[PDB]
C-alpha cells in the first residue's frame, strides 16, 4: 500500500483501484 | 561504488551500481546520502 508522503517524491500518483462486479451466467 | 542511506532504518546499505534502490534488513525504498567529510568553511553572520 501506499504511506504518503513518503510517496510524493517517488512522483506517485495517490489513487486506489476500482473493483466493479461484472456480470456475463455463472452465479457468481 | 558508494554508500546510501534509507529513509527510515538509516542502517549502511552500501548497495551498488545499476541495480534495486530499496533496504536489506527491513523495507521501503528511497535512501539519502551520507554528508561528506569534510570540514567546510562557514561565516558566522
Ligand atoms: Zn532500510
Amino acid at each position: 500500500t501506499m504511506f504518503p508522503q513518503e510517496a510524493r517524491l517517488r512522483n506517485l500518483t495517490y489513487s486506489s483501484p476500482l473493483y466493479v462486479d461484472m456480470r456475463k451466467e455463472d452465479e457468481e | 561504488t558508494m554508500i546510501y542511506l534509507c529513509a527510515d532504518c538509516g542502517a549502511r546499505n552500501t548497495i551498488q551500481a545499476k541495480e534495486v534502490i530499496r533496504c536489506r534488513e527491513c523495507g521501503h525504498r528511497v535512501m539519502y546520502k551520507m554528508r561528506t567529510k569534510r570540514m567546510v568553511q562557514f561565516e558566522a553572520r
